[PDB]
C-alpha cells in the first residue's frame, strides 16, 4: 500500500510506482527510475544481501 | 526501457487550433 495504510483506508498500488513516488517526493523526476529499473531493483537486492 | 508501458493516444492544445 505504501504510505496510504497508516493514515486511512489502504490502496493498493504497484511497488516501483510506490518507488517513483518516494523519488518524485524527495525532488528526483521519476524517468530515472522508470527507465533504469533494473539497476536499482540490483543494487536493492545486493544492498539486502 | 519502460516495463509494462501500454499504447495510447495523447491530446494536443496546439494542433486541432492550428489546424
Ligand atoms: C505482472 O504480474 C504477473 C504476476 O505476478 C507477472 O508474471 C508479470 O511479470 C508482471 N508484469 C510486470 C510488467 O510487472
Ligand atoms: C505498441 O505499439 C508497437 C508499435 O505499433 C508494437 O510493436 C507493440 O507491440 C505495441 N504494444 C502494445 C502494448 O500493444
Amino acid at each position: 500500500s505504501g504510505w496510504t495504510f497508516g493514515a486511512g483506508p489502504a490502496l493498493q498500488i504497484p511497488f516501483p510506482m510506490q518507488m517513483a513516488y518516494r523519488f518524485n517526493g524527495i525532488g528526483v523526476t521519476q524517468n530515472v527510475l522508470y527507465e533504469n529499473q533494473k539497476l536499482i531493483a540490483n543494487q536493492f537486492n545486493s544492498a539486502i544481501g | 526501457v519502460v516495463i509494462g508501458i501500454v499504447n495510447n493516444t495523447v491530446y494536443d492544445p496546439l494542433q486541432p487550433e492550428l489546424d
